């Protein structure tokens, strides 16, 4: 267990770059998704020293099935690594389980919150610039994520967080279904290798 | 600019399927193209302005009568001033031959939009921008909107400020708020969501360009530089749309019946929680559950049309000039 | 008894078109009849029963395979001893003639209930009758209800009282009690309410018979007396039935739409205040108010059921015997 | 109008009996119905001297245009017949505008009711006999429906108020769309006739 911790922390450490926030976007709705896969793509994350990880389908399969997906996570963040309620608080802290609603939705929510503020007079409409809005997104304290994993056939972000995508790297896989980790690293490293000038 | 033979019949074949109806492009690339072309940077620009003109006689011949640029991001105000200045000089000229080119304008029925935090550029350049977009209003036989000055983020941060706006002056309800009124408030409000969004080199990341358009869009990053683009590249991305376009609409519909189906919910137990303070029942021979949700609904959209109008008022103000 | 040239004829005409599956009769007017014919109320009533037997013979010739008949009133008790001891003769000559009849009985499938405040007929009375009910159950070709020391608001009390005993008892919420639970507890609740009620001799009122189960039956108020109902009075019936028919159909269809349509709206009114007294959003695309309106569905459903098969086994403890 | 009220008064004097409480069933649904027509209906009844009037169609119609029928009423106790507010308060106790829940969703409420006292421990499955269901019906202090009057082509009460018709009498007319005093009062003397021997 300390040597296969051990080299997924020297594998991420050997990149160029890591991502802090990594999003999962499923496409796939020919099945039901694979939730022992999608947990050994999140566990990987977690062992190669990556912050946070989305995982998003367009459903809402996940979302309406957060248990199951979480216990399968914790299972094989164990057997994989090796005081469960710090490992439960732990993977609450870095896993978010995502839907459409958090995207388009969000936005309109923080809205419809800085409306009733102009209506009550402790704010006006002059007030909300683009890193406001930011603060209110109801992701806040959360960095945007540096690379999305889009698995399956289609070419869309299917509603994928479209505010915090600005600059996020998209990487595109086949599917998600029996995927292996020198699959899951090799889109890490095509991450690490991309250039960002910022505009400049 | 007719199609050559080979073109023009891959196009009929592919006509006869499913036709994107607005295409949107980042045109990326022109940098590295003059460094390996050897020319200076300006050129690489201008090559770049040349393959536009071309792809937009392209989708002309294909059908595509709405294409969407991404000309100017407000980060690329970042360069140095020499490059800077050599892309407003470029504007000047082209949207200054522009004019002299009217009536084949109206001819050909072409409408153009300028889309972006305008007030950033040179006082100059906004007046020819005002210039060119208050002569091509009107026409309505194809429409290209360029995107000059703009970023996503401050496209949908204005969108906010101007439904604050409307509350500010009581023609909106907080509660009015909605995705579609949001939509109705970007710089984009007057085209369709894209089909297809095209971005050239090897980049594979969207650059703040229609986050909130292009959330159900197909997504083509093809390698070529862009002002090597040719039909065939963009007879590729058609290609993706087609394969794509089974799933994605059928997604893009149950996004559409989901939201509707959410949006019944929350009005419902609105009137319900109205109906509950009051004696009254839940339900009942009277209807009346049926009949405050109609007027919950009706006295919204009269808010919003309302509303609506009244910004596009101001939109039309200038005059900017 | 077959029937004669003219009623086969008639009867093959109007079967083309919709037929009662269950009618219902007031047999009014015996006393009446015994008046005019100048013979003793005895044989006005024995009459009354020979006129039964000769419809139930009308009925099966026509494919109306379910009766209910009103034969003796709770009220009909406050008459004198020798008219109530008369009555209650005349049913202890037919229930025990179907007695020995039995086989007969079996051969064709007739099933006998009888429906009422039993506890309120002579003790032997109730024994004869517990036989009768005892044997021709399983049988299932025809069915005659005869409605015995019964008024429809006994029968209703009754029904509500049983669901008070599932309540007392615990398999029952008192959220559960319905318009379709109080219908599975009536005497009658192994039949569908019936399509036509006819009452004889001139009287346009009900009497407390089926109040509940005929709201929405074609009514039927013809002036013969009982004793000299004719096939072709039940024709005219039956004719009047055919052409109410469409409209009672459909608003009987409005009616129970109508019903699920404000059950829908309660249930979701219950789950949106479960859901608001929680943080928990009044939708999401979690589907939770989704899943909480099948749970309170479901686990009703199952309440409902288990209380209505504790209903049947003691329904069926005689025994009373 | 102290010709028009006496007279009307002395016909209800002149009957065998009259009704204290008639329900009007209209059961016509191939077109909205006559407001003012079901009003000069309601009028006659209070001014021959009918004390309570149920006005009952199976679409809820007049139960949703409340205000327009007693407004109707109002109207027409004035120029027949010659304090607003009394006026006012007499038709409210009076008439009762009624649609199907008043009949089995009524008896049902009631029996949730008595189902529920049941369960605090406070009354007995058998403390509910037909009187005391009577008792907590929703039509409490009022007197069961003596005669009805169905309109139109169906030949069915259509819901009306089930428990509460048990001896009702019947009458129908063809149509309410042109109704006469004449043809009102003709079913009044019909009900005046009948005989109801109670079971003896
Ligand atoms: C407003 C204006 C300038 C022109 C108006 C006319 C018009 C619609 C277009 C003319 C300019 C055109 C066609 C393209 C320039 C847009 C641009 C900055 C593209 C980035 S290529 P990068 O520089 O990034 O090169 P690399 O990525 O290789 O480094
Ligand atoms: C239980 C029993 C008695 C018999 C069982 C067999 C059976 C199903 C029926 C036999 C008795 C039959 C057919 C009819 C009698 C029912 C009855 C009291 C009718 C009222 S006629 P009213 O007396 O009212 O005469 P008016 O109105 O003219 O005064
Ligand atoms: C005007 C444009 C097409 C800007 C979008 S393309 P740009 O090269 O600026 O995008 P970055 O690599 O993030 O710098
Ligand atoms: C057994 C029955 C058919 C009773 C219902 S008919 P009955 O003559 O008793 O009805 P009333 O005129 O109210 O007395
Ligand atoms: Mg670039
Ligand atoms: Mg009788």
């Amino acid at each position: 267990a300390a040597h296969h911790r051990m080299r997924w922390r020297a594998d991420g450490r050997s990149l160029e770059k890591l991502p802090v926030h990594m999003g999962l976007v499923i496409t796939e709705v020919e099945q039901e998704p694979s939730f022992s896969d999608i947990a050994s793509l999140v566990v990987w994350c977690m062992a190669v020293g990556i912050s946070y990880i989305s995982v998003y389908d367009h459903q809402g399969i996940f979302k309406r099935n957060n248990s199951r997906l979480m216990d399968e996570i914790l299972k094989q963040q164990q057997e994989l690594l090796g005081d469960k309620d710090d490992q439960v608080l732990n993977c609450h802290l870095a896993v978010k389980v995502l839907s459409p609603e958090d995207g388009k939705a969000d936005i309109v929510r923080a809205a419809q919150d800085f409306c009733q503020l102009v209506a009550q007079k402790q704010k006006r409409p002059t007030d909300l610039d683009v890193d406001t809005l930011a603060s209110l997104l109801s992701s806040n304290g959360c960095p945007d994520p540096d690379l999305v994993l889009k698995f399956g056939p289609v070419d869309s972000t299917l509603g994928f967080l479209p505010w915090h995508i600005r600059l996020t790297e998209i990487v595109s896989l086949p599917s998600h279904l029996n995927i292996s980790y020198e699959d899951f690293f090799s889109a890490l490293r095509q991450y690490a290798a991309c250039e960002q000038r910022l505009g400049k | 600019g007719e199609l050559s033979l080979w073109e023009r019949f891959c196009a009929n074949i592919i006509k006869a399927g499913p036709m994107p109806k607005h295409i949107a492009f980042i045109m990326d690339g022109n940098r590295r193209y003059a460094k390996k072309c050897q020319v200076e940077r300006q050129e690489g620009h201008s090559q770049g302005f040349n393959k536009l003109a071309e792809t937009l006689r392209w989708c002309l011949n294909l059908g595509i009568l709405e294409v969407t640029v991404y000309a100017f991001s407000i980060e690329n105000f970042k360069r140095s001033k020499s490059e800077v200045d050599g892309l407003m000089d470029l504007a000047r000229q082209k949207f200054s031959r522009l004019m002299e080119e009217k009536e084949k304008l109206q001819k050909h029925g072409v409408c153009i939009r300028v889309l972006g935090d305008l007030h950033l550029l040179p006082l100059d350049l906004q007046e020819l921008i005002a210039q060119a977009v208050q002569a091509t209003k009107n026409y309505n036989k194809c429409f290209l909107n360029v995107c000059f000055a703009y970023t996503s983020r401050h496209e949908i941060s204005n969108a906010v400020r101007e439904m604050a706006w409307g509350v500010e002056q009581g023609l909106l309800d907080p509660s009015d708020i909605s995705e579609s009124l949001l939509d109705k408030c970007l710089y984009t409000n007057r085209s369709p969501h894209p089909d297809i969004l095209i971005r050239t080199s090897g980049e594979v990341r969207l650059s703040d360009f229609l986050l909130w358009q292009t959330s159900h869009s197909c997504l083509v990053f093809q390698p070529v530089l862009w002002p090597e683009y040719t039909f065939w590249n963009l007879f590729e991305a058609i290609l993706q749309f087609q394969m794509n376009h089974s799933v994605l609409q059928k997604a893009r519909d149950m996004y559409a019946e989901e939201r509707k189906r959410q949006q019944l919910e929350r009005d419902q137990a609105t009137v319900t929680e109205q109906l509950l303070r009051e004696g009254l029942q839940a339900s009942g021979d009277a209807q009346l559950r049926r009949t405050r949700l109609h007027k919950l609904s009706a006295r919204r959209e009269e808010r919003v049309q309302g509303f609506l109008q009244a910004l596009e008022l101001k939109r039309a103000d200038w005059l900017a000039r």
